[PDB]
RNA sequence: UUGGCACCUCGAUGUCGGCUCAUCGCAUCCUGGGGCUGUAGUCGGUCCCAAGGGUUGGGCUGUUCGCCCAUUAAAGCGGUACGCGAGCUGGGUUCAGAACGUCGUGAGACAGUUCGGUCCCUAUCCGUCGUGGGCGUAGGAAAUUUGAGAGGAGCUGUCCUUAGUACGAGAGGACCGGGAUGGACAUACCUCUGGUGUACCAGUUGUCGUGCCAACGGCAUAGCUGGGUAGCUAUGUGUGGACGGGAUAAGUGCUGAAAGCAUCUAAGCAUGAAGCCCCCCUCAAGAUGAGAUUUCCCAACUUCGGUUAUAAGAUCCCUCAAAGAUGAUGAGGUUAAUAGGUUCGAGGUGGAAGCAUGGUGACAUGUGGAGCUGACGAAUACUAAUCGAUCGAAGACUUAAU
């Protein structure tokens, strides 16, 4: 696996935060390496969501941050609830994938290959 | 640990023979015809 | 096949007659020592300390006290110099390797049955 | 006398007669085919070329060594064989016995021969003076600033130069090594595997050239 | 793995309760030893009396090191303490009530009186 | 070595010991071959040939040296700016402080002691260790190659047998060869024993937070503690220095005369060493002499090739690791298992959650070797290697066979 030029605690934190944000937005923009490394984490969380039993819920609560989404009509529900009620159904029949990645050109401030990781 | 002598213009230009930027990996985009980087999304159109 | 071949090659050399046990069990071990005269059997008694990866490569370990001097012997489970094994009594532990018995002597090294 | 191309799969152990842990390296030799028979008057030295494994056949627009190229298809079709992945040759063998197009089989080796396995070492990459060369390194305390670097590279004004062969930092591995006087413990003809006592050079999934000891 | 400046317990009633080593016999540059190997050593704690007294230089043969020894079948025998026994330059001990177990590898080295006068051969 | 001379260096050539790394001579310390002896063999002494390899760990001093304690087959002598400080130390010595003894009325002094006392430098060139690109090898390519050369190894102990034999009043005691095991050292590898394993498992303290109990997350060296997969590793596992040729050294001869004898010599022809050459391991056609084998590709405009673009072949680009600083090498790019995910498994950890039972409680038991599980094995196109683009031959003269 990759280290992302960062320590262990700071990476653990970055990976879980990036996975949460992806789950919120359903497509985000970042650099190639971190997309390549958040792919597995988000894919595994969705797996914890395709079962929905209380054990998998409690276990997926480890990674996701506690965030609130305001849906249409001022309806509110958290990241766990999204994962287990709006994304489990979408991928009940698909047996992998769950994400795609679309390389983009280098950014200006660096030569970093920005990419967009999106939930498929 | 200091240059014992000058590096003449000949030696200088010689060392930097291999110091150059490569032309980008660009291919034409199938939806718009403008060039794009290969394996990247066209920035003019937004396709594949 | 490019995967089962290791097991496909060692299967002819794996024993089924050995019993099933776990670390923390005091078991008697029958061994066939071949001295200069014959192959006289002899018995080793100890407490299992650990055991390792499967295949012919599994090795377990036993520990005992001889004359107040701790002795530990490690065997492969498929070495053909074992005539028989007896799991003389069971053991309630909470580890998979029992390294922490190298500092205790006497009742401190106590084990509950079952 | 005998030679087979194989690849290394891993290591295990065998309890042999008289209960002895024989450390073993399992080698998978399958579809070894002779592709030529070099001759003294045709090429200047008599030997035979063996192809191992099996590539796929030519395809237009191939982008990898998976498939054979037109040049290799032709070389192998002259021996009515499939394109192969690794090709080596053997000199110690006597050519008259063999024949172009035959399969070299694991059963060429009987239990208890003496063989030499020639492979390539594992890469360690760019490595320092003491891991690459076994050098004693300096003091780690007592106010030292010479921990792992190599020591003097020469003398002084006499030989105002560093002599060739001075054991300095570089890239370790990637060297052909021949371990000698190994032996085979069993040959299995169905899974196509020659087991060799000891250990052999190389990464897992590599290539070994087993032949009969020259000593 | 026993090297010089290593303190070992004595396994005899010869008179020395604990000793340390200087060399490992057997070769130029030899550095270590295991069961069945002889060394030179000078006692550091003697019993009041005994045939061997404190500060003497003596031959001795290793028994039951804690690094232990591999046997040809893949069996390993390890121990919880280093130990040694003094010898009389004929592979013969001095005491006659040796204590503690002894490995079976001392049989080969023809330390038979050591193997015969032992609580447990192993 | 102690000196003599003052020839280069005072617009600076760091000086002694130790550490790291060696390299070369041989007037050889061990090992190999011999002549001998006031050599019965083991013993020793002497001289000759021999430099291939090897030629310890400590106590004491800043010490080189030397002495001492244990070993070894031996613990060799020297050169290399008394090798090596832009590789290291800085104990001694040689700045300023201080102090004792001595000399000086005194300031101070002593190569008399003593305690303390700042070791800078980002490597341009040559050199050296690795690793790329260009071009040449009379076409363009893919693979296998011979070996001109070059490098690496090269050490040796003990036991048993012959044999208690030869030889010995005895005491003692092989030569040869033929077996067996070591030491040191070099290599390759992780099956075993171990180490490490900061995205594996588990227990636990303080504190903050997800309202709350229960569950969990952040921080405290990874908070700590017990384990531990892959990888990487030694102290761990195998292997190696085994034969055997050819020419020799001191030496030993054979036939043999000058010199009808002799005599190893002059013709010739023998034997003889860890030494030389080969043998064994590795690199090697930039070996500009550029070598060899097999295969693949083969047209059609010219207005005359100083020709397109294309073959065969690669690369760009992208998924990767058995490879890696980068570039290279190697496994793959949909006609696809290259990597991710999913499913199953190995190995690791050790009895998840929620329930029900029992306890006042701290807890325990069954579910259920359960739950979790980074690299390890397999299957599966679910996701990404979609699209595309660039480079790449048409084969010279001369003479002889044809
Ligand atoms: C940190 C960067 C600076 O470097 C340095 O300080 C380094 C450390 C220095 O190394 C050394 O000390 N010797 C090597 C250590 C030798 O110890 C033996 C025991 C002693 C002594 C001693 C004797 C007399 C006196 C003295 O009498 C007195 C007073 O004051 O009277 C003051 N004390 C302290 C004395 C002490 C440089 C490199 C030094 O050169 C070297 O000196 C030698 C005299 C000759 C050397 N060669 C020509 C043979 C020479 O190579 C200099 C002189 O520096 C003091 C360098 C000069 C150019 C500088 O001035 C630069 C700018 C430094 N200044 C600074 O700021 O940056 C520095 C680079
Ligand atoms: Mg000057």
């Amino acid at each position: 696996y990759r280290k992302l030029g960062r320590t262990s605690d700071q990476r653990k934190a970055m990976l879980r935060d990036l996975a949460t944000s992806l789950i919120i937005s359903e497509r985000i923009e970042t650099t190639e390496a971190r997309a390549k490394e958040v792919r597995s984490v988000v894919e595994k969380l969705i797996t914890l969501g395709k079962k929905g039993d209380l054990a998998s819920r409690r276990n997926a609560a480890k990674t996701l941050r506690n965030v609130e989404i305001l849906n249409e009509d001022e309806t509110t529900q958290t990241a766990l609830q999204k994962l287990f009620g709006e994304i489990a159904e979408r991928y009940t029949e698909r047996q992998g994938g769950y994400t795609r990645i679309l390389k983009q050109g280098p950014r200006r401030g660096d030569g970093a290959e920005s990419v967009i990781i999106e939930l498929v | 640990a200091v240059p014992k002598r000058r590096t003449s213009k000949t030696r200088k230009n010689k060392r930097r023979t291999h110091f150059k930027i490569s032309v980008p990996g660009m291919t034409e985009c199938p939806n718009c015809g403008e060039y794009k980087l290969s394996h990247r999304v066209c920035k003019n159109c937004g396709s594949y | 096949t490019n995967h089962k071949l290791i097991e496909a090659v060692t299967k002819s050399q794996l024993r089924t007659d050995l019993p099933s046990f776990r670390p923390g069990d005091t078991l008697r071990v029958h061994v066939r020592i071949i001295e200069g005269t014959r192959e006289r059997i002899q018995v080793f008694e100890g407490v299992v300390i650990k055991r390792r990866g499967g295949g012919v490569s599994e090795t377990f370990t036993v520990r005992k006290i001889s004359s107040g001097v701790g002795v530990e012997r490690t065997f492969p489970l498929h070495t053909p110099k074992i005539e028989k094994i007896e799991v003389k009594r069971r053991g309630k532990v909470r580890r998979a390797k029992l390294y922490y018995l190298r500092s205790l002597r006497g009742k401190a090294a106590r084990i509950q049955e079952i | 006398t005998k030679g087979i191309l194989g690849r290394k799969i891993g290591m295990t152990q065998v309890f042999g007669e008289n209960g002895e842990l024989i450390p073993v390296t399992v080698v998978e030799a399958k579809e070894n085919v002779v592709l030529q028979k070099k001759t003294v008057e045709v090429d200047g030295y008599n030997a035979i070329q063996v192809g191992f494994e099996d590539k796929k056949a030519y395809k237009k627009d191939a982008k990898s060594n998976k498939y054979a190229n037109k040049p290799a298809e032709g070389h192998a079709k002259k021996a009515d064989a499939a394109p192969k992945r690794f090709i080596r040759e053997f000199r110690n063998v006597d050519v008259d016995a063999y024949e172009v197009g035959q399969e070299v089989s694991v059963d060429t080796f009987v239990a208890g021969d003496v063989i030499d396995v020639t492979g390539v070492s594992k890469g360690k990459g760019f490595q320092g003076a003491i891991k690459r060369h076994g050098q004693s390194r300096g003091p780690m305390s007592h106010g030292s600033h010479f921990h792992r670097a190599p020591g003097s590279v020469g003398m002084a004004s006499d030989a105002s130069r560093v002599f060739k062969g001075q054991k300095m930092p570089g890239r370790m591995g990637g060297n052909t090594v021949t371990v000698q006087n190994l032996e085979v413990v069993q040959v299995d003809t169905e899974n196509k595997v020659i087991l060799v006592k000891g250990n052999v050079p190389g990464p897992k999934k590599g290539l070994v050239e087993i032949r009969t000891s020259i000593k | 793995m026993i090297q010089q400046e290593t303190r070992l317990k004595v396994a005899d009633n010869s008179g020395a309760r604990e000793v340390l080593t200087i060399k490992v016999l057997g070769g130029s540059g030899r550095k270590t030893a295991n069961i069945g190997d002889v060394i030179v050593c000078t006692v550091k704690n003697a019993t009041p009396g005994g045939v061997v007294k404190k500060g003497d230089v003596v031959k001795a043969v290793i028994v039951r090191t804690k690094s232990g020894v591999r046997r040809n079948d893949g069996s390993y025998i390890k121990f919880d303490e280093n130990a040694c026994v003094i010898i009389r330059d004929d592979k013969g001990p001095r005491g006659t009530r040796i204590f503690g177990p002894v490995a079976r590898e001392l049989r080969e080295g023809n330390f038979m009186k050591i193997v015969s006068l032992a609580p447990e051969v192993l």
